[PDB]
């Protein structure tokens, strides 16, 4: 609630952006660069059961 | 011995070069590192030659008023008395030829045949009538004096390959000889592998990377300090250094030159 | 007149031109304090570069 | 400010050898400064554009010589 | 342009920069035109050389040069021969029929 | 190993502030920032609401 | 030094009334500051860039409304 | 000397564990007792030839066990 209020009095407010293109040609350690791995993801597959 | 260079590059770069100049980044760094793998090789070699020759007007190459190592234009003991540049060029011509003697002298296979020289050794030899004549001078002629086009400069008198050390640092030549065996030149340049690509990518973030590599080996011929009665240890280094080429190598003397 | 027998032209059709220029550059960084040319005309390779 | 904005270079601590290391250093390098020299490279490091120095340790165009020290002195290896 | 005689071009004995016909450094000891004018010639070939070591792309193709130094080279035998000078010849000495003034 | 990647960037209609007769710098980027298109871009207007 | 040149900005005396007269100024003004802002029109002046200032009282980029006081300033009438 | 040159071995010392560390070393060996036996391999290193010892610690080729020892020891872990 106090974030949503901040946000509609434009204090504190959303934003989207992407990587500077020479962040994201040095990622996981080209040329001697360091902790800059990519973001990664996967998946799940879970299961439930019936009986009668 | 071995040598190798990468070119390690990045896809950004690759992606706005070929958008904006047309480049492609890759052949263009693949071209650079095999080019340069070879002028450094060639240097090697031009560099050994060197090295190991010996002081060339000395002993029994000088006139005993000489200044011991370097022809001197301005010195009319080592000009023979010689005007203009039509006479005394030729008294350089003369010191050289002397040389090729004495190479002749130490090795016992031939005559110096071929001198590698400064740019303003050639120009000097070009500009002068080396046949036998009063005295000449003009413009330069049979030689190139270029090294653009060449590093190859012509034959002179029709007896020495002659040259241009493009990157001499002072002013001098070396004579040398060299005979129609690889066996018989003194310095060997002996090649086992050569130029073989290594492409590849860092699979993190794919950046692609490519490299050459290569193995030589280099040496001095038995021999070739020519004086030793005999080797120290039997079996032996045949890699140039300081206890066996450094001013040793009998198929090449140095003569400094000055006053030009 | 001596004309222009003795320089280039590149005559043109707006203000202010461009030229680029490339060069090759060796040990590791091309854009460097120290970062020796590879191919200049006055300089020789660094034999002991790929070497020793 | 260099109103060209800035490259912004933060190197992370890296071991050396027995009392011997690189401790991470954060500088602040004009654009064009940058551009006309830089030697960092394998270094154990990190960059960033920024309309301002995001660091303490700014290094302005015209100090041209100060910064190259600065950078190749990201190497110094200390106890 | 850069000062020519300098450098890798410059006889240990001359002055950097300028040939003078009376110095015996930069004729070679000569004496008689005959001889110090290819003196001349020996100068501008070895600047030639230096211009195709500096700029890797080919020697001097052209000299830009006075109406005194055009005489001398015009008076003299420029080949590669023993000693000799006369009338100019073969180069345009004046210039009211035009600039170029022959290929030396 | 896989993964994807894009090069874009976002901007700004020129006049979009609508509040200037004089950019500053007269060069000047047409990205978004927090200087030049927080809260001012005339295009757009936003309005919260509540008590639907 | 701004490293993108300056204009040099002269301003001759104008005679206005008996006893009003607007002086002569010498100033030089960082390129891009010139090219940002400037109001010199009908002034009876004269101008020219250089590499660096060719005057004494340089306005540097990062100045901003002290130049553009400085233009008004260049209308200024006195004794 | 062993007259047939040495082996000059570096170990850069590193970190193992919690206040566990594995000394760096500098030591040369005889070339033909290195060949005999080493376990310099996935132990963060360099080496060189020389034809005298680099090092003030030198194994020379009438040692075999000495060496053996040493080699064990690069990879002896402490405080």
């Amino acid at each position: 609630a106090e974030i949503k209020k901040q946000m509609e009095a434009g204090a504190l407010v959303e934003i989207a952006e992407g990587m500077a293109t020479s962040i994201a040609e040095l990622q996981e350690g080209f040329n001697g660069s360091t902790d800059n791995p990519w973001n990664e993801m996967g998946f799940r597959i879970d299961k439930q059961v019936i009986e009668a | 011995k071995s040598r190798q260079l990468k070119a390690a590059y990045s896809i950004e770069l690759a992606q706005d070069l070929r958008a904006v100049h047309g480049m492609d980044a890759d052949a263009e760094l693949s071209g650079i590192l095999a080019t340069e793998i070879m002028l450094e090789i060639n240097r090697e070699v031009v560099d050994w030659i060197n090295y190991s020759a010996q002081v060339g007007k000395s002993g029994m190459t000088l006139t005993p008023g000489s200044k011991a190592g370097v022809f001197d234009f301005q010195d009319p003991i080592d000009i023979r008395g010689a005007r203009w540049a039509g006479e005394s060029f030729k008294a350089l011509l003369f010191q050289i030829d002397k040389e090729a003697v004495e190479i002749a002298r130490q090795t016992g296979r031939g005559e110096g045949n071929f001198i590698i020289a400064s740019r303003n050794v050639v120009n000097v030899l070009a500009s002068v009538d080396t046949g036998i004549s009063y005295a000449a001078q003009g413009l330069a002629t049979g030689f190139s004096t270029d090294t653009t086009k060449s590093v190859f400069a012509g034959v002179l008198g029709g007896k020495y390959r002659v040259y241009i050390d493009q990157y001499a640092k002072q002013d001098y030549f070396t004579v040398g000889y060299k005979g129609p065996n690889e066996m018989d030149a003194g310095i060997y340049y002996a090649p086992y592998v050569a130029l073989t690509p290594l492409r590849g990518s860092d699979p993190k973030n794919f950046q692609p990377v490519m490299g050459f590599k290569t193995r030589y080996g280099i040496g001095i011929n038995p021999f070739a300090e020519s004086a030793a009665q005999a080797p120290a240890s039997r079996i032996q280094s045949g890699m140039p250094s300081i206890l066996n080429s450094l001013g040793k190598n009998a198929y090449f003397r140095r003569v400094y030159v000055k006053g030009i | 007149l001596i004309a222009f027998d003795i320089c280039g032209v590149q005559p043109m059709n707006s203000p202010t031109g461009q030229v680029f220029a490339l060069r090759a550059v060796y040990g590791k960084d091309p854009v460097a304090a120290g970062a020796k040319e590879a191919f200049h005309p006055m300089y020789g390779p660094d034999a002991m570069f790929s070497g020793q | 400010a260099s109103a060209r904005g800035y490259v912004n270079i933060k190197t992370f601590e890296q071991k050396l050898d027995g009392n011997k290391k690189i401790e991470g250093k954060e500088v602040s390098v004009a654009f064009p400064l940058y551009s006309d020299v830089h030697k960092i490279s394998g270094a154990h490091y990190q960059t960033f554009p920024s309309e301002k120095a995001a660091y303490s340790t700014v290094y302005e165009e015209n100090q041209r010589t100060e910064w190259i020290a600065a950078n190749e002195d990201l190497w110094k290896v200390t106890g």
